[PDB]
């Protein structure tokens, strides 16, 4: 499903902290 | 003609907050070494408290 999160992430390209909110629909 | 009640409606409560883990917790924290967590986007059920 549709997956959102607020963290301070450090991917600055690709992924394949402070997450304070996280949602699945 | 006069309103003869008032009715109040909203959506099914859910989601309610951790603190049902926080206050059943055996591992409460030591003062010394005291921790936290943001309770957010959920029903914070104080009325039970
Ligand atoms: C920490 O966990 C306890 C245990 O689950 C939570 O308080 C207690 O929750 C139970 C339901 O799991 C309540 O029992 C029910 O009460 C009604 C009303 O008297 C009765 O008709 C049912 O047969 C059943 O016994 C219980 O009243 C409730 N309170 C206490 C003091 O045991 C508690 O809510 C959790 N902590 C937090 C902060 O949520
Ligand atoms: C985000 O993380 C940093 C470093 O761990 C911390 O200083 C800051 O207070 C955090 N803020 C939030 C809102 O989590």
């Amino acid at each position: 499903n549709v997956v959102i999160k607020v963290c301070e992430f450090q991917f600055c390209n690709d992924p394949f902290n402070n997450c304070t909110f996280e949602y699945v629909s | 003609v006069q309103p003869t009640e008032s009715i109040v409606r909203f959506p099914n409560i859910t989601n309610l907050c951790p603190f049902g883990e926080v206050f059943n917790a055996t591992r409460f924290a030591s003062v010394y070494a005291w921790n936290r967590k943001r309770i957010s986007n959920c029903v914070a059920d104080y009325s039970v408290l």
